[PDB]
Parts: structure tokens; C-alpha cells; sequence
């Protein structure tokens, strides 16, 4: 019997870079080759108690009246220069090619009953719903997290670089374009195609994308926070760290790839909410749901073991969601 | 300074002894510096002790403490007092209050 | 009656090292004596739970719950500076000769026969197939692991380092040779006549290989992750410690090693998929597959015993093979 592999790694395909940050005034985006970086600024806050305060065995009234007497904290912060409107983020982006081909194997029969059912797929369909929804991600600059939520113009540049030239210059307003239905643009299915060449394998792909939003002068922009965890003891401690390349506010690379890897519109209790990141066990942690859970049968595992193994292919968009995390890469097994 | 960090020292070295202490006699002096000596948070489990966090005992910690200091540093200048006393009992009780 | 012997030990050739990898910008790659190492770093992330739970005994509410909360985990990495666009990646290689003699035995008489059957071997036809093969590695830039498929350009060059300098210098453009046809071009047998005469003993041959990668600007690249064996992997507190020699990434000697070893194209399988490292019960346990099982009978032991003692010579691709286990060198020998 063909069972699946114990080891099995899929490495990642759409490799991002860490965005760097920048500012500097809009209509001077053209020549932004010298633009200062954002620095991240220490700061001492002075404050209410403002939480929910436990009340099981402390004082009545006496020592929880930690309130009337302020608390004093040390956090970061990352901010425009007062005559900046205009916050700029940049990185690169590497498509690869070779989605189903994982770097690892056990069992070889799998692997040859793998790349038999993803060839199928390239070879019935082409990579042409991921690329269009990806590079749909890329229009939308969806990779500016908090950075997009109060701007009022998001202009994203992307250039497709050959050798150490650029070769084709995309330029996309990405507030026309939302953040939640996928529609059709002259400029657009052209990245598509891009996207769609890389991840076939038809030629190496590789993007500089930087993206400009007017928030305001000498406004705060938010970087990757930094996972720090503090402890219980010895309180007093920071409890806000923003990541930073060399005295430069940057977003984490992971986080510029879940804002391009959100692209899963097929979730059963669905009416029009938007995209997800593409996850086995397709979840959000931060809005606390799981959808895609192995309660009902539209988990990666179960569709991919039901499409290798038992020969039972899904549905054309459960497809585009097991290639799709194929293509982000992961650690599956027994 | 050196003296209360010392004091610090002594209750984080005796941290690595055990969780579990019980009712072991000499309790004449061992009810506040008691649970100063902290109980690790794992041997209880289930919240057995209600004047863990009460607040009973920064401020007697502090006291008891600048009242052996009191004690133990007199020189020609006899008496030290009761005011230099509460100074030095909230001087430890700050840096034992600011675990939390 | 000419048993083998009981000990064999047999020296690698081809001996590696620990190749270094360092940053910069491509065309300067000329200048590439100044450039800053590539530091590995240590990074906490927050991903999902994303793997096949243990549903046996668990209750669905935990599950369920885990799958929702998110799990922290602490992983090193190794990324390009913003205005670097390029790897370099820089190693050492001595091949040393005298393949054939071993370093240890029991019966003595095994030794002249196994000594007769290499010179025999040697006079027959030369070291220039397995040399050919192993430049043709060193050409390809097969070392650089994951650090080579999504490069644009690479370019490998290799100095035979004479005294303390250069004495021959070159130049491969590692994309246009691929990792699977062994071709024929001037600068490629000129290294395999190179290391052809370090192999048979007729001179010192210490090569220096460079290889730059165009990869792009603050890209990921991938040193050798190192095993840590029963010291870390009770709680999962450390996920991925990376290999770095002193405040550099690095690859792994081995891995290098194990890079210039993927000759064999000979095995009772397909061998239209590429060449495997040799080794006896020729092994990729990343591709979780055996050729070379001792069923079929093409492993290195069932070929050196009857070579040797048995004296009957198999096909000469399968004494290339052999002959290509012996540069490796290992533990051999019967109880």
C-alpha cells in the first residue's frame, strides 16, 4: 500500500526580504535613491493603571488602589521627520520554481506519486489563479500592515530585475485596488504572467518592490515589533522592542510574506470577508478563528492525502490551495 | 546599597534550594522574611497561600530588616533611631515591591 | 584461500574545508578580499501550529485551541546585507594521491593483492574519468547547496595555489554547465589533467575555489544547519541553530565534500535522473532511496570482493565506482 512519507520538507517558494523604511515628501518619489531612513526612538511614557484589575486575594480597597499613582514605562517608537509625509518600504522578492518538488523525502514511491499529481496540475492548468491573486497582493500594498490603514494615497513600484538593470516597471495605485475581490487590469495579468513564468520555472524571477504612503508630517509608522518574552519577575521592563536593520525601522520578512501569501478565498463559511494567509489548518491568530478545521474536510492535510493517495482530486479552488501551500513550504510527515 | 542587594543575593541564592518549605520551627522570626523567600509558584498549585500577595510582608521585611541594622551598626554615636530605621525599611521595600 | 582482511582503512582524498561565506555587490567581485562575513543571527518568530496533530488521545478542545492560538518559536538566520546582491562563498581543497594503499590491515597478503589490483586498475587507464567528474563538481557550483536555486548568475573560480600565490587561475560560469551532463570543454579537462596528476601522486595540487552567487539584495541565504544531538532536542527551546566557524556563516566541510562526491552515474536504476554521491549501498537519504542495495549485486563490497579476491573484474564503469569509494575512503573489512 502507498502510504505518505514520515519526512517530507517543502522548501519556500515567493522569497521575501526584510522591508526596509524610509522618508521623505511625495512627488519626490521618482529620485528616492537617498531618502533617511526611519530610526527607532526610545521613549518614557508616563500613565494610567489601565487594565482589568485582579481582585481574588489583594487588598479591598487599600493595595488596589494602584490607581490615583501613575505607572511609568519605556517603549519604542518609530517616526517621520517633521517635514516627511511620505513613508517608503522596500524590498525584493525571489520566485523560484519547482513548487511540488520537495527537498526532502522517505518514501520514494510517494514523492514519485507526488510529483505525478502536481505535474498533472501545472500541466492541466497553469500557475495562472495564484499568480493573479499573488500579484494581486503585490498591487495592493497589503504588505504595509498599519502603515495603510489612514493613508490617503499608496502608490507601489515594482520592477522586474534582469541582470542589474531593471527590465519591465510596474506602477500600480494600490488604493484603487481593495483588499478583499481580485479584478482584472491590463497591467496586472502582465505581473500575473511574470509570476506565473518564475513559478512554472520558465526563467528566474526576481522583483524590487517599494511602495510610498502618504500618512502625514512627523506621524508614527509601525514596524515589526520584536517577540521579546517577558517575565512575571523583576518587573519594569520594556515591553515594546521594534525590529530594526542597521539603525533602520524594518518590517520582519515573515510578515512581508504573509501579507503576499493571504490569497485563500475558499474557506466554507465564507460570504465576502477576504482573503486568508494560506495555512494548514487555515487560521488567524490574531482575529482568534481557525478556519479550514479537520471537523469538516477541507484541511490541507486531509485534501492533499485524499489527492495523492486515495486518487481523489478536489475541487479546482481546493487545488489552488493545496498547491498554494505547496508553494509556501512547510514540515509534513507522520 | 550593597547591603540590600547582598540581602538580594541571599534570597535569590536560597531560591535554588527547594520549592516546598513546611511549618519548621523557629517561627519567632519567620513569619514576615517567611515569604520573602519566595515560594517558587509551583509548589502551589493551587493557590493554598492567601498573604503571598496580600502585601503583608514588604514593609515588615523592610522594618525587621533596618531593625537589625539598627542593631548591628552602632558605634560611639549610640543610638541610630527610628527614623533612619523607616528610611532603610522602604528603601528594601521598594527594591523587594519592585519584583511585581 | 585469500580472505580479506579484517581492519581496512582507507584516507579521504579530496580533502575540503569549512567553506566561508561573505557578502558584497556583483561586478567587484575582483576585489572580493575585504568583504564583510555574512553573521548569522538569532530571530524569535510567531507562526501557526501547522502540522498533523496528534489526534489519538488528545481532546478536540486543546487541539482546537492550539490550532487557534498562535506558537512562538526561535530560529536562526543568515540574510544579505541591503546593498549586497551577491555570495561569496570561499573553500580549500588538497587532493593528495596514493589512493590505493590503505592506512590500516590484518592480512598482509590482502594488501599486495588489493595493491596489485589498483595498479592494475591505474595502468589500465588513468585517473581521468574520475577527475574528469570531479571537476566537472568543482565547475558546476554543486557546494552552494540552496544557495544555487534561484540564483541568477554564478560564477566559480579556482586558483591552483603553487607556493602561497596563484599559478593557474579559472573561470566557470556555473549555470551554463549543469549539474547533470558531464560535457567537454578546454578549461574544464585542463582541471581534470590537474587533478588527474594530484590523484596519481605526480605532484601537490591545492586548489583555492571561489564561487559568487547573484541571489539579490538582502535575500535569505542558507549555511550548513548544524545537528545538535542530545543536548537540545528535549523541549524544542532552539529550532534551528546554523554553522558559523567565527562570526561568519559557513558551510559545513562535509557538505562540500559530499557535493564533490555526486559522480556516480552508474547504478542498476535509471540514470537519467542524475548523478548520487558515492558511497557503498550508494545512499540519498534525503531522497529516502537505496541504490546499489546488496540484492542486486552493484554494491562497492560484492564488486571490491570479487575484484580482489575472487579476481573476476566487473564492468569498468562499476570499477570506476569502486575506485571512486576508495578516494572517498572509509571502514571496511569482514569480522
Amino acid at each position: 500500500i502507498l502510504s505518505t512519507a514520515s519526512v517530507l520538507a517543502f522548501e519556500r517558494k515567493l522569497d521575501p526580504s526584510d522591508a526596509l523604511m524610509s522618508a521623505g515628501a511625495w512627488a519626490q518619489r521618482d529620485a528616492s535613491q537617498e531618502w533617511p531612513a526611519v530610526t527607532v526612538r526610545e521613549k518614557s511614557v508616563r500613565g494610567t493603571i489601565s487594565n482589568r484589575l485582579k481582585t481574588k486575594d489583594r487588598d479591598p480597597a487599600k493595595l488596589d488602589a494602584s490607581i490615583q499613582s501613575p505607572n511609568l514605562q519605556t517603549v519604542d517608537v518609530a517616526n517621520l521627520p517633521s517635514d516627511a509625509d511620505t513613508l517608503k518600504v522596500r524590498f525584493t522578492l525571489r520566485v523560484l520554481g519547482g513548487a511540488g518538488t520537495p527537498s526532502a523525502c522517505n518514501d520514494a514511491a510517494y514523492r514519485d506519486k507526488l510529483l505525478q499529481t502536481v505535474a498533472t496540475y501545472v500541466n492541466d492548468q497553469g500557475f495562472a489563479e495564484l499568480a493573479r491573486r499573488y500579484a494581486h497582493n503585490l498591487a495592493n500594498a497589503r504588505f504595509l500592515w498599519r502603515n495603510r490603514v489612514g493613508a490617503e494615497a499608496v502608490e507601489v513600484r515594482i520592477n522586474h530585475i534582469r541582470q542589474g538593470e531593471v527590465a519591465r516597471a510596474w506602477r500600480f495605485d494600490a488604493l484603487a485596488i481593495g483588499l478583499r475581490d481580485f479584478k482584472a487590469d491590463a497591467e496586472l495579468d502582465a505581473l500575473a504572467e511574470l509570476i506565473a513564468s518564475g513559478l512554472s520555472g520558465s526563467g528566474h524571477v526576481l522583483l524590487e518592490v517599494v511602495a510610498f504612503a502618504r500618512i502625514g508630517d512627523g506621524q508614527e509608522v509601525f514596524p515589526s515589533q520584536e517577540l521579546i518574552l517577558d517575565k512575571g519577575d523583576k518587573k519594569g521592563q520594556k515591553s515594546k522592542t521594534l525590529y530594526s536593520v542597521r539603525d533602520a525601522a524594518a518590517i520582519h520578512s515573515q510578515k512581508i510574506g504573509n501579507a503576499l501569501r493571504t490569497i485563500d478565498t475558499w474557506y466554507p463559511d465564507e460570504d465576502g470577508l477576504g482573503p486568508i494567509a494560506v495555512e494548514p489548518y487555515g487560521s488567524v491568530t490574531s482575529q482568534g478563528k481557525a478556519y479550514r478545521q479537520p471537523k469538516q474536510k477541507l484541511d490541507f492535510y486531509t485534501l492533499l492525502d485524499n489527492w495523492v493517495l486515495r486518487d481523489e482530486a478536489p475541487a479546482v479552488e481546493q487545488q489552488h490551495y493545496v498547491i498554494a501551500n505547496l508553494i509556501r513550504g512547510g514540515v509534513f510527515g507522520e | 546599597a550593597q547591603i540590600c542587594d547582598e540581602a538580594l543575593q541571599y534570597a535569590a541564592r536560597l531560591r535554588e534550594l527547594e520549592p516546598g518549605w513546611s511549618a519548621t520551627p523557629g517561627c519567632q522570626l519567620h513569619d514576615a522574611e517567611q515569604l520573602w523567600l519566595d515560594p517558587l509558584r509551583a509548589q502551589t498549585d493551587e493557590t493554598f497561600l492567601q498573604r503571598r500577595l496580600r502585601g503583608d510582608w514588604p514593609a515588615e521585611v523592610g522594618n525587621r530588616f533596618a531593625n537589625w541594622l539598627n542593631r548591628a551598626v552602632s558605634s560611639d554615636s549610640q543610638i541610630l533611631g527610628s527614623p533612619e530605621a523607616a528610611q532603610w525599611s522602604q528603601e528594601l521595600s521598594k527594591e523587594l515591591t519592585m519584583f511585581k
